[PDB]
């Protein structure tokens, strides 16, 4: 549903040191499929962290 | 489309008069405000969420669905026209 | 054809508002069977004779005979020329037919012959040009190439043809781009020379009338042949009847409107060889100060029934006689 | 009240053409760029074509609705709009005559006939 | 015949105005008055001092050829704006006459308020007295209305603060968009061409409402208009008046109109499409 | 994938640089990377050399010599960086050294004065103006030289003009008047130009022995033996036959004037004028022109030969020797180049007549640099040029395709003396030549329609705007490698083969081969061939190229989809198209949209904006990239990077992806999965519906940015000053606005919303006291300010992304004078494909989508694939493009077989290649199909039945042959979806590349109900503001009034278009729910009346007695 | 008398027409020299003026 980044501050910028820009990482999220074992859960943030 | 518009242009000699007739009506209409309506007691129109068509949605329906009736009378020179074009306009 | 004269007579007949429904259902009816029905255009489906092959080899053959005509000194190069044009368009239409020919012969429910046996979409010449051959082809000057175009689009024309053609498409976009602005120049002048034309009038007091031939005068240079139907139609309906006339029985009383029905009857009329010219009301003789009078006038409206007093017949008829210009 | 029936076109009086203006022009001086106000007795002035302003009078002392009619104090401008400079009119008083050029140039030239 | 007094037009018919940064953009007709009055000040200088009479003719030439540039340029000579810029000068029979002259614009009444122009989609759901809107443009063409029957119910207390509701689209409620549906119940709207060779290039329609950016169209009027759907945008327009929406509703609703002007041929005619269909179905 | 080619024929040559032409036209104008010392003279040097010079002889002081030397440019102030985003001109000065000399002693030579700068070309080929890239495009017109034409009424004569350049200069005829008349008129008055020949120092002896000799028409001249014999006199009697009043003691006067230099035409030696003399007639033209100053007398070298000639031709016949007007070999084209290098010698002759002046009223002599070159003249020159010329033209950045195209465009209008719109009918027709020269399919529809051309791809001008088609040697039956450029006039003397023709390699394989004799079609025999086509594509532009299914294609359809090639938007992920032509790397390659390893070596370092990369010499290089670039036209131009760290590459092999590149292809649109039947009524004529698969998944998706400008200025109410601040109410919405005046980057925005606050005086003169003397009481000092902020337009916004200000503090910047500062915000947006859009294959299958249907409905295969757009086959009969059907059969051929294909555009795939790929796709998708154990649905089994009721497949086989053949015929077996059913008959199906076209606010609805009025005329128009009302015309009038609508055209007239009374009453009656009231007199007509009223005319409105009714209230009438 | 569309278009008893068909110079300067009271039939004349139409309603 929603991204938040630490560093960038609207959808068409890029991050240093990504090759990708942020159009890029945004189409490649839209495949992740996320699969809830309780079925009373509604809403998950899910957190990464990376470097070098 | 209207109720019977073929009923209107039977009923007419020319459309042009059909339609100076039906516009008048709604004019008249607006000026005197929808009291002044012969098809009040029973038939009336009717909106959809509410009853709208009681008041003033659309007069120029309303001079129609009046003019299928028997209730409307039109002609060339039936009144004193004068005394009518000149009270028509100041109020 | 069919559809557009049911829907005339269901105007007639029934009046605005069935006419709209009826319209309405043909459309939705006429979408849901489109739909399921499946028609769909492959690159199979542009069949191309075998017959023509042979007939290409005789035409050739015809040529080289030409050809050697001219070696022998027989025949000029404006003779020559025109033997080579009337040689290839009648092998055209000769193809042309063939392929009809074969369609109805064989595949009857080919989405390109139902196209064009229906008024959807195309022409023979088209159809010609997807499947046969399109053979002659206009030079910059205004005349014919000497060499036509023995391949067709579901063929691969060669680059010379293609390079050939370019010409005639070069030709339609200019003249589009042209002569639209002189049909657009020509309907101006049109419509500010009959503004001043609107139908405001008693029944003229006109003695006087137009008396519509029937009969071609000259086809050949001595003979007399009844006109094509649509010329009588569109010159006599909604017209006017100046004076009474009974032609098979039946009392047409002066002052009566032709409608459909009293054309086609005064055409089988002539056909059997009564009556040759009909008196009618016209414009042109109207007495009208500023306009026409609606007797004079006539018949015909976006309705059918005789024209109210008062609308501008002018300006309507400067828009009918400009709207097709575009499109010539 | 009357409507429009018929529209006269005609040659135009020297006489007429000094009724229809009100004052005369003499400076070709438009607008300078510092005053933006109109510059003097040129193509914009202000007296010779009605105010520029929108409602207020140069001074505006007589404007009020009590007394707008009311001549000015400082001032002799009845109350108007702008609309006054779209339809007031100008004039030019040239030491020597001269023609129409319609009417020498013409292809029939109407002095020529 | 010949004049003594040149009138002068009135100046807002001829203004002055700042473009940008000082700069005035001005009509050449002021620029043909300046020279105008230079001449004949000039003249009444020259006349005032003494009469060398060869300068006095030459004077009185260019002061002759300045009121004839002033009335029309282009008879005599081409006089023109100040060298650098060979354009010649406008003046008054240039306003007059020509392909875009004051006869070619007040004859068109070029602009007009209430209207709207959009590229245009088929709308086979509709039947063939409707058309399809988007509801933004409705929204913003019907914007009186849309006040005054808003102002009927108690959405907003005044004019002022409806109009700034409608003002940003962020404001919008359900409730507007009732209204607006309340509004155009009767009315119609007139869809046009833009090359309009005959009658049938502008016809009523009874509006409605949709989601979307483009004007649904119903596809039978494919050919009254020689409007396929190739990317041709149409325009839209409002009338206002009581009478004016009997006019169209009556004698211009494309339901009314269904034989040509030019011959009694349909116009309303099944297209191509539905000729395919119904050829495919009653063939045997 | 793979990549599999049909076409079969040896490319003996790779396609030139596609934009050589201007690269090379300025680069040949333009020395400075060559030593001065150099031969290379023409282009600037060429100029310099020609006019510079100043010699002045006895003119008060005498013995002005001026000369020059050299010239230099080196140094440009900025890089184009900075000079795109600070409104500078990409540009170099220039310098030149020259040296003043005196019959006196004095030798004063100054090597450096500075004279004007010139702006310099980019890498791609354009040039930086004002900020902005516009392009200069070559012209077309008469080559310069000699022409002979038929008379235009007698039948049996004729006339010879021999042209030379500029058009206030020399344009000499000869022509023949059968009473024994050679007239010559030189510039409007004809001559006997037998004088003139006399002058040349001829006499009648050699006249009749070497001219008369052969032809009986020289009675036309040697009639004339009375003044046969005046060697010197002559020259006087002839400029005694000009009527300028002057004595005709003028020897060399107007003699001369058409001597050496000032009027005679300095075209190109050889070639520009020479060839056209030497080819045409003689055998060389030495020098220049016609001219001797040696001796005083005169001699000549075009005269005699041009009338021999003529007189061969009007009585004997060396051969067909009449010129065609639109012949290419009579037609030149000039470049960029020559358009420079006529502006700049302009320019140069303005200040050469400066400088004459300069020393006219200077005494002394010790003034060289300073006192006699001023660089206004030739800088403004070069600079209007530049700038404001008909051919220097906004550049058509949408895509790299555009952007080419562009660049290859040949105009035959121009400068305004050449050719006009108005009329040009007679050469808007193409040629006979301009087979492989000039494509015949590119021209743009509308009124510049043959006017504006591109030239083909393998077309390349040699030195003189003459295109040069390559050609094959043809020795005997051998085809050589060798590759030779014809002109149009080399090649109408040879037989051409055509490059279809069978090939054994290197022998022809054919009997029977087709040529072209004289442009003419013929076949012949391999004996008589000489030069062979090296390919078709050398006939074509490279727009027109990239059309796969060309050979089966109608010429309108494919020059329109050629044209909506240009103006396709490059998406978020496009991709190449499944079936290419092989010019996609090519375009991309060449036009400098990507980046290429110049070497190899192997990848460092790759991020997401720059990329270091260490060649092999240990040489580590870095190559920035233009992450989010904003086009010309408002589309974005990414590189996204293509290697990755520690990743070998080869010399020339790619690095980066282009805006619309997949991998080195050009790739502007999709492929999609298409159905090719009638949907219900939603793809009716044009129309087509499409998928909500493919906005599930963002597949026609584009960025689009906004560039809006806001600028405060120095006025004499006070300088406006840029604040965050807002004078009188809004600040709750201030929160966006978070810097002083500048809105804060990644903030989303809405109509109507603050984007830059800028402040105004309140009032011109005297601001209002109330707020005046508010802010005095509050804060001391008072406030003198009214709000004049930029806001979104009402519409749409997106996202702020870049906020650059330019203030006075100018670096290197400049601005307008009296503007203190300007900001530019830019605001970008993912438009999304939606219902007003419009989409195009490569056949010009223009179209709309109508409607987006929900996944679950729209047809399916068998299989559960849905197909993703709907097409509509009414529109392919109707038109000739069967090129899109085959197209779709080898997409679906592709979709199973999972490769791309290659064909050229005449030599693609026959169809039987096509039926055996479709033949293995059908085995590999059956065989998918029955590995899971299925066999023929009851559906497929009803459908086959009726298929074979319908004759498309043999009957008597089993439904798995007989579905076979139907795939082999590309049809194939799909389901409704909404019911469930099958379609009746098989359905065709495949892939199609399909490009979502330029969408600017031609969608966007310009709808409004108030808006802003013009001051002549009440007329509502806005623009910027708003978008103002639409044109109600003429044509729309007559519809009006041709119904019985009355008040609907005069409400439409007067209430709502120019009664200002009239429409301020309507809006507030209607406001107050009631009726609107009648209407007045337009303000239009009182604008008429007043300006009648202005010349002596005097129209008023009388009643219906002659009672004039005054159209104004009180105000025509005085106090 | 027969003459061309143009000429009957252009010689009319209406002069505001005429002004505005084709050359509003001849037109108008022969308008003026007779004063020409532009009867307001024809329907180009009034809408010109902007009155309403004769024809139609
Ligand atoms: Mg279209
Ligand atoms: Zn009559």
């Amino acid at each position: 549903t929603s991204v938040y980044i630490e560093d960038v501050l609207h959808e068409f910028s890029t991050i240093p040191g990504v090759k990708e820009d942020v159009v890029e990482i945004i189409l490649n999220l839209k495949e992740l499929v996320v699969r809830f074992l309780n079925p009373s859960l509604q809403t998950v943030t899910l957190l990464l962290k990376a470097e070098g | 489309a209207e109720p019977g518009i073929d009923k209107l242009f039977g009923m007419v000699d020319s459309k042009y008069r059909l339609t100076v007739v039906v516009a008048k009506r709604a004019q008249q209409l607006l000026r005197h405000g929808f009291k002044n309506t012969v098809l009040e007691p029973e038939e009336r129109p009717k909106m959809q969420t509410l009853e709208g068509l009681f008041d003033d949605p659309n007069a120029v329906t309303w001079a129609m669905k009046e003019l299928l009736t028997g209730r409307l009378v039109f002609g060339e020179n039936l009144v004193p026209e004068d005394r009518l074009q000149k009270e028509m306009e100041r109020l | 054809n069919s559809l557009k004269d049911l829907v005339y007579q269901a105007f007639l007949r029934l009046g605005m508002e069935k006419t709209a429904r009826l319209l309405d259902a043909l459309k939705y009816y006429g979408f849901t069977f489109s739909t399921t029905s499946g028609i769909t255009i492959g690159i199979d489906d542009a069949v191309i004779p075998e017959e023509k092959k042979q007939y290409l080899e005789e035409a050739d053959r015809k040529l080289l005979q030409i050809e050697q005509a001219y070696e022998m000194g027989f025949l000029t190069d404006r003779e020559r020329y025109d033997q080579i044009l009337q040689l290839w368009t009648e092998t055209t239409e000769k193809v042309t037919q063939a392929v009809f020919k074969n369609f109805e012969e064989n595949y009857p429910f080919n989405p390109l012959y139902v196209m064009a046996q229906s008024g959807a979409r195309g022409n023979p010449q088209q159809i010609r040009q997807l499947c046969g051959l399109r053979g002659l082809m206009q030079k910059p000057s205004g005349e014919t190439f000497e060499v036509p175009v023995r391949s067709s689009f579901r063929e691969g024309l060669t680059v010379l043809e293609y390079f050939i053609s370019s010409h005639g498409a070069r030709k339609g976009g200019a003249d589009t781009a042209l002569r639209t602005a002189d049909s657009g120049y020509l309907t101006r002048k049109l419509v500010d020379v009959t503004h001043e034309i609107v139908v405001r009038e008693a029944d003229c007091g006109t003695t006087n009338y137009i008396s519509v031939p029937l009969f071609q005068p000259d086809e050949v240079t001595r003979s007399l042949r009844l006109r094509k139907r649509a010329d009588i139609e569109a010159g006599l309906y909604g017209r006017v009847l100046a004076r009474e006339v009974e032609v098979l029985g039946v009392r047409l009383e002066e002052g009566r409107y032709l409608s459909m029905d009293d054309v086609h009857l005064l055409i089988k009329a002539a056909e059997a060889g009564e009556i040759q010219e009909v008196p009618v009301r016209s414009p042109l003789t109207c007495q009208t100060r500023y306009g026409v009078c609606q007797k004079c006038y006539g018949y015909d409206l976006s309705m059918a029934r005789p024209v109210s007093i008062g609308e501008a017949v002018g300006i309507v008829a400067a828009q009918s006689i400009g709207e097709p210009g575009t499109q010539l | 009240k009357k409507e429009v029936r018929k529209v006269r076109i005609a040659l135009a009086s020297p006489e007429k053409i000094r009724s229809w203006s009100y004052g005369e022009v003499e400076k070709p001086e438009t607008i300078n760029y510092r005053t933006l106000k109109p510059e003097r007795d040129g193509l914009f002035d202000e007296r010779i074509f009605g105010p520029i302003k929108d409602y207020e009078c140069a001074c505006g002392k007589y404007k009020r609705q009590r007394f707008e009619g009311k001549v000015c104090e400082r001032c002799g401008v009845e109350v108007t709009k702008s609309i006054v400079r779209r339809y007031r009119m100008g004039h030019i008083e040239l030491a020597t005559p001269a023609a129409h050029i319609w009417f020498v140039k013409d292809v029939p030239s109407k002095i020529g006939t | 015949m010949i004049l003594e007094a040149v009138p002068v037009l009135p100046p807002d018919l001829r203004p002055m105005v700042q473009v940008d940064g000082g700069r005035f953009a001005t009509s050449d007709l002021n620029d043909l008055y300046r020279r105008l009055i230079n001449r004949n000040n000039r003249l009444k200088k020259l006349l005032a001092q003494g009469a060398p009479e060869i300068i006095i003719r030459n004077e009185k030439r260019m002061l002759q050829e300045a009121v004839d540039a002033l009335l029309d340029n282009g008879r005599r000579g081409a006089p023109v704006t100040n060298p650098g810029s060979d354009r010649p000068l406008r003046s008054l029979t240039d306003i007059l006459s020509g392909k875009q002259g004051r006869f070619r614009q007040n004859l068109l009444g070029k602009r007009v308020d209430y209207s709207g122009r959009s590229v245009i989609v088929v709308g086979p759901q509709l039947k063939l007295h409707q058309c399809g809107l988007p509801k933004r443009m409705a929204l913003e063409l019907f914007k009186p209305f849309l006040l005054k029957k808003m102002e009927e119910k108690g959405i907003a207390p005044n004019v002022k603060a409806a109009r700034r509701m409608l003002e940003r689209q962020r404001d919008i409620k359900d409730e507007v968009w009732d209204a607006l549906e309340e509004v155009i119940h009767g009315k119609v709207v007139l869809l046009n061409r833009a090359p309009t060779l005959h009658r049938l290039g502008i016809q009523a329609f009874q509006p409605v409402l949709v989601e979307g950016q483009s004007i649904q169209l119903h596809p039978l009027v494919c050919e009254a208009f020689n409007a396929d759907f190739d990317g041709d945008q149409m325009a839209v327009h409002v009338p206002l008046s009581s009478f004016a929406q009997a006019e169209a509703r009556i004698q211009m609703l494309s339901a009314h109109n269904l034989l040509s002007p030019a011959s009694g041929e349909p116009l309303a005619k099944p297209s191509r499409d539905i000729i395919l269909g119904l050829y495919y179905i009653t063939q045997v | 994938m793979e990549i599999k080619r049909f076409g079969r024929i040896r490319e003996v040559i790779p396609l030139p640089p596609l934009t050589e032409i201007q690269v090379e036209s300025y680069r040949r104008a333009l020395q400075a990377d060559v030593p001065p010392e150099k031969r290379e003279n023409v282009g600037i040097q060429a100029a310099f050399r020609e006019t510079f010079p100043i010699e002045e002889e006895d003119k008060g002081k005498g013995g002005l010599v001026l000369d020059f030397l050299e010239y230099r440019l080196g140094e440009p102030p900025f890089p184009q960086d900075e000079c795109r985003e600070k409104d500078l001109t990409y540009q170099a000065p220039l310098y030149a050294r020259l040296q003043l000399i005196h019959k006196d002693t004095g030798l004063i030579k100054e090597d450096e004065v500075f004279l004007g700068h010139i702006p310099l070309m980019t890498e791609d080929g354009s040039f930086i103006i004002n900020g902005a890239d516009r392009v200069i495009v070559s012209q077309i017109h008469r080559s310069p030289g000699v022409y002979f034409t038929p008379d235009p009424a007698r039948p049996g004569r004729y006339i010879a003009s021999i042209i030379p350049l500029p058009k206030r200069g020399p344009w000499i005829d000869l022509e023949v008047e059968p009473n024994g008349v050679v007239s010559m008129k030189v510039n409007k008055r004809k001559f006997p130009l037998v004088l003139l020949l006399r002058v040349l120092g001829y006499d009648q002896e050699t006249l009749a022995r070497e001219l008369g000799a052969y032809g009986e028409l020289v009675q036309g001249l040697m009639d004339e033996s009375v003044f046969a014999m005046r060697p010197e006199e002559a020259l006087i009697r002839l400029f005694t036959l000009l009527r300028p009043g002057d004595p005709p003691k003028r020897d060399k006067a107007v003699a001369y004037v058409y001597g050496l230099i000032a009027d005679p035409r300095r075209y190109d030696l050889g070639e520009a004028g020479r060839y056209k003399a030497e080819e045409k007639l003689g055998i060389r033209l030495s020098g220049r022109t016609l001219a001797r100053f040696e001796d005083g007398e005169f001699k000549d070298e075009v005269f005699l030969p041009t009338l021999r000639y003529l007189f061969a031709l009007t009585a004997g016949v060396p051969g067909h020797e009449v010129d065609d007007i639109d012949h290419l070999g009579n037609r030149r084209i000039r470049t960029v180049g020559e358009l420079m290098t006529d502006q700049f010698r302009v320019g140069l002759a303005r200040l050469a007549r400066g400088v004459r002046e300069r020393m006219l009223m200077g005494s002394e002599d010790s003034l060289t640099p300073a006192k006699l070159v001023n660089s206004r003249p030739l800088e403004a020159a070069i600079r209007e040029f530049f700038s404001r010329s008909q051919l220097s033209q906004f550049k058509d950045e949408t895509n790299p395709l555009s952007s080419l195209r562009h660049k290859r465009r040949i105009s035959a209008l121009g400068p305004g003396g050449l050719t006009r719109e108005r009329a040009g009918f007679d050469v808007r027709d193409v040629h006979r030549t301009h087979y492989g020269r000039i494509c015949p399919v590119e021209t743009p529809e509308g009124a510049n329609i043959g006017l504006i051309t591109s030239l083909a791809a393998y077309a390349r001008v040699d030195e003189l705007g003459f295109i040069r088609t390559p050609y094959r040697r043809v020795v005997g039956g051998v085809v050589t490698d060798e590759v030779v450029y014809m002109t149009a006039t080399e090649e109408d003397r040879y037989t051409i083969a055509q490059a279809n023709t069978p090939l054994e390699g290197n022998r022809i394989a054919a009997e029977r081969v087709v040529a072209r004799r004289k442009g003419e079609p013929v076949i012949v025999s391999p004996e008589e061939v000489e030069f062979m086509d090296v390919s078709p594509k050398q006939v074509f532009s490279v727009n027109t190229n990239l059309i796969p299914f060309l050979e089966h294609d109608d010429a309108n359809r494919a020059l329109m989809g050629s044209n909506m090639q240009t103006q396709a938007v490059p998406l978020i992920r496009a991709q190449a198209p499944v079936v290419m032509t092989g010019l996609e790397e090519r375009v991309v390659r060449d036009s400098l949209a990507a980046l290429y390893a110049e070497e190899d070596g192997e990848v460092a370092k790759v991020d997401g904006n720059r990329i270091v990369v260490r060649y092999e010499d240990g040489r580590l290089v870095e190559y920035p990239l233009r992450r989010f670039y904003r086009s010309n036209q408002g589309t974005a131009l990414d590189q996204r990077p293509r290697v990755v760290v520690g990743q070998r590459v080869r010399k020339g092999d790619l690095l980066a992806d282009g805006p619309a590149s997949e991998n080195g292809f050009l790739a502007l649109g999709q492929n999609v999965l298409v159905a090719i039947m009638p949907f219900d009524g939603y793809n009716f004529e044009d129309a087509i519906v499409i998928s909500e698969e493919l906005l599930k998944r963002d597949f026609y998706t584009s960025i689009h940015i906004e560039r809006y400008e806001i600028e405060a200025r120095d006025t004499k109410l006070g300088p406006e000053r840029i604040t965050r601040d807002i004078p009188h109410l809004s600040e709750a919405a201030l929160r966006d606005l978070d810097e002083e005046g500048v809105v804060r980057i990644g903030a989303e925005v809405k109509p109507g919303d603050i984007l830059v606050g800028r402040t105004s005086f309140k009032g011109e003169s005297e601001p209002t006291p109330e707020e005046r003397l508010l802010r005095s009481i509050f804060g001391e000092k008072a406030r003198d300010v009214k709000d004049t902020s930029l806001r979104v337009p009402p519409g749409e916004g997106g996202i702020v992304v870049r906020t650059v200000r330019l203030r006075r503090g100018d670096p290197g910047v400049e601005l307008k004078p009296g503007v203190r500062e300007v900001v530019r915000v830019y605001v970008a947006q993912k438009r999304k494909l939606q219902v007003g859009d419009k989409l195009a294959n490569r056949h010009g299958n223009k179209g709309v989508v109508a409607k987006i249907l929900p996944v679950e409905d729209m047809p399916h295969l068998p299989d559960g694939t849905p197909v993703d757009v709907i097409l509509n086959p009414l529109g392919v009969p109707s038109r000739m493009n069967l090129g899109q059907i085959l197209e779709t059969h080898l997409g679906l051929a592709g979709y199973f077989l999972g490769q791309r294909y290659i064909s050229p555009i005449f030599d693609g795939a026959k169809e039987p290649e096509i039926k055996e790929l479709l033949a293995q796709a059908f085995e590999v998708y059956f065989g998918k199909r029955k590995g899971e154990g299925f066999g023929v649905d009851k559906r497929e089994v009803e459908v086959l039945r009726r298929a074979e009721k319908l004759g498309l497949v043999t009957p008597g086989k089993t439904p798995e042959e007989q579905l076979k053949e139907l795939f082999l015929q590309g049809k194939v077996v799909l389901y409704d979806g909404r019911t469930g059913e099958p379609i009746e008959g098989p359905i065709v199906v495949g892939q199609m590349f399909i490009m979502k076209l330029y969408h600017m606010v031609e969608d966007k609805m310009h709808a409004r109900s108030t808006g802003p009025y013009s001051l002549i005329t009440q007329q509502p128009l806005g623009g910027k503001a708003q978008f103002g009302g639409q044109r109600f015309g003429e044509m729309e009038v007559w519809a009006l009034e041709a119904y019985g609508a009355a008040h609907t055209l005069q409400e439409m007239l007067t209430l709502k278009s120019d009664d200002i009374e009239g429409r301020n009453a309507a809006y507030e009656a209607i406001i107050k729910g009631e009726d609107v009231p009648e209407p007045s007199v337009p303000e239009s007509f009182r604008v008429l009346v007043k300006e009648l009223q202005a010349l002596a005319l005097d129209v008023q409105t009388l009643d219906e007695k002659d009672n004039p009714v005054d159209i104004f209230e009180g105000l025509a009438s005085k106090r | 008398l027969l003459m061309g569309v143009t000429k009957s278009a252009l010689s009319t008893k209406s002069w505001l027409s005429a002004a505005s068909f084709q050359n509003t110079t001849h037109v108008l300067t022969e308008a003026a020299i007779a004063g020409k009271k532009d009867e307001l039939i024809g329907l180009k004349e009034n809408v010109i003026l902007g009155r309403l139409i004769p024809a139609g309603t």
